[PDB]
RNA sequence: CCAGAUCUUAAAGAUCAAAAGGAGCAGGUAUCAAGCACACCUAUAACGGUAGCUCAUAACGCCUUGCUCAACCACACCCC
């Protein structure tokens, strides 16, 4: 009966958790790896604007904070 | 803040005959002094509906309900001050602040002058519901902040580059 | 009449009516109150209609 | 000619309305009497109890 | 006799959406459109800016727009003609009396 | 569902077919690598 | 809605019709959700003044594509 659907899920979940334990630190890399792409693409997004709006420098008092890498 | 004075003689006893001759003990018993809080809220209700309204009798009047609701809100706010952890009553307050806004939108569509005067009296302000409810998140708030400042700059630069042209062409026209 | 804007407002005015805005700036006002649905239709047809002959011609 | 005919219709109907509304006013006064009587009675009762 | 506008908009009525500009009203128009699958009529909306001398339009007003003969800007092709219902103050076209909703404020007699 | 829903979602479109192994062409010219055998 | 080109002709007709527009209709995808000055006001006569505009009725993207066919749109070695 419908348990037979749940069994599949139950297994697929278990078999996933196990995986994410072994793979943990590999995972941890690739997460942060993409956060450093994010923050960069983000930056370029704004850089694009100065250069598109004709300004040479980034406007006064702009440090362009890091949102994605926010921790603690 | 208003203050329904300690001696105010609970509402249901206000208009009955032969009160003031009565001795100070019983007066003390029927005072707001010995009252529940519900009583004080009946009073606040009365006073507010006298100051604000036209026809004290109409309950169904859109105005009336706005005033009454406002009284109860003001109460939920004090109860909110003293209990900050109480989620239930936070819910009531925030539903109610809203419903009041609903009926205010009704006044503003239907009878304008009246709506106006109520907003004046009860210190309620009507802020039109802004289109597009979107959760502003860090990425967006930041990119907008930047853009706003880029604008604020390019209009400055345009201003100066045209200002030196004003100065140059005027200094050539003068001599 | 696919080119004629038809708008509808609810409960603004305590008595029901039609309005009509013509090319001239002529404002027609048709009071429909205890009228039958059919009566409104035929009344409108009367006021700004087209003669049957007009249509047939076209 | 048409517009004037329309005008006429509006006039006549307007009148019918006026008559109706007058009727409703008489009805409203009768009601107001009934209301005032019941309100007065309960005012009596409440006053009694309080005193 | 030539004064024209190439735009089909020639006369419309819409709500007044926003006041945010000087002497220019943001007015939303709504026409019925027949959805061909369902064969039903739905409200399609379109916004028009309009020009105002008095800057007289509150938000929420039912307003009559007249096409302008020569367009002011890309986005302004209209002039507010008459206010059909000023919001919150509405005087019944029939009887010429002040009203709110179903109720007259000052009745006949 | 309801009519407003059927309006907002439009009528259903019949999804374009996913091209198979031949990538849409009737046949393909090909060059042999290794002849071999498979089990059913 | 028509500038212009051409044709006819005793100056006004006619055929194409650029640009510019907008009632409405118009490929997939929302895992593309915000775009980033995209508005207006002054008729002063190119300067000033406001702080706006678009967008969940799908803006801004990305992907695929001639077409609604007495025809229409587009290209003409590539760098629109
Ligand atoms: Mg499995
Ligand atoms: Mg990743
Ligand atoms: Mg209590
Ligand atoms: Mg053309
Ligand atoms: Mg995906
Ligand atoms: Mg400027």
């Amino acid at each position: 009966k419908n348990i037979l659907k749940i069994r599949r899920r139950k297994m697929n979940h278990h078999k996933y958790r196990k995986l994410v334990k072994r793979t943990r630190f590999l995972r941890r890399k690739v997460r942060e790896g993409r956060l450093r792409q994010k923050q960069v693409k983000f930056e370029r997004d704004l850089k694009r604007i100065w250069q598109k709006a004709g300004l040479k420098e980034a406007p006064a008092g702009w440090q362009t904070p890091k949102i994605y890498l926010k921790n603690q | 803040q208003d203050d329904p004075p300690p001696s105010m003689l609970l509402l249901d006893y206000q208009n009955v005959p032969g009160i003031h001759k009565v001795d100070d003990v019983v007066k003390r018993l029927l005072s707001l002094e010995m009252a529940n809080q519900k009583e004080k809220l009946k009073i606040k209700k009365m006073q507010l509906m006298n100051k604000v309204l036209e026809n004290p009798e109409d309950t169904s009047s859109l105005e009336a309900r706005i005033v009454a609701l406002t009284v109860k809100i003001r109460n939920y706010e004090e109860h909110m001050q003293k209990h900050r952890k109480d989620k239930a009553h936070k819910r009531f307050l925030l539903m109610s602040i809203d419903q009041r806004k609903k009926m205010l939108k009704n006044l503003r569509e239907t009878n304008y002058a009246v709506f106006e005067k109520i907003c004046k009296e009860l210190g309620i302000e009507y802020t039109f519901p802004p289109p597009y409810h979107r959760k502003a998140h860090r990425r967006w708030v930041t990119k907008k902040a930047l853009c706003t400042q880029v604008f604020r700059e390019v209009q400055k630069l345009k201003k100066q580059k045209r200002a030196l042209r004003a100065a140059a062409v005027a200094a050539h026209k003068q001599g | 009449n696919p080119w004629v804007q038809i708008t509808m407002f609810k409960n603004m005015t305590p008595s029901p009516f039609l309005r009509f805005y013509l090319d001239s700036g002529e404002q027609v006002l048709v009071d429909v109150e205890s009228k039958s649905n059919k009566e409104i239709v035929e009344h409108i047809r009367k006021i700004l209609g087209k003669n049957e002959e007009t249509l047939e011609k076209e | 000619e048409l517009m004037a005919w329309n005008q006429a219709e509006n006039q006549r109907l307007h009148e019918l309305r006026l008559a109706r509304l007058r009727q409703e006013a008489l009805e409203q006064e009768r009601r107001q009497a009934e209301e005032a009587v019941l309100q007065a009675r309960e005012a009596q009762a409440w006053a009694q109890l309080k005193e | 006799s030539i004064a024209r506008s190439s735009v089909h908009a020639k006369w419309v009525v819409g709500k007044v959406i926003g006041t945010a500009m000087q002497k220019t009203a943001k007015v939303r128009v709504t026409r019925l459109v027949l959805d061909p699958y369902l064969l039903k009529y739905f409200n399609k909306r379109k916004t028009y800016f309009a020009h105002d001398a008095l800057q007289q339009c509150t938000v929420g007003d039912i307003v009559l727009l007249k096409a302008l003969p020569v367009p002011r800007t890309k986005h302004v092709k209209h002039e507010l003609a008459e206010i059909i219902f000023k919001v919150g103050q509405v005087i019944d076209p029939v009887t010429g009396k002040p009203c709110a909703g179903t109720t007259y404020l000052e009745s006949p007699i | 569902a309801t009519l407003n829903q059927m309006h907002r979602l439009g009528p259903p479109k019949h999804p374009p077919g996913k091209m198979g192994p031949t990538a849409g062409r009737p046949q393909l010219k090909g060059v042999v690598l290794r002849t071999f055998i498979r089990k059913p």
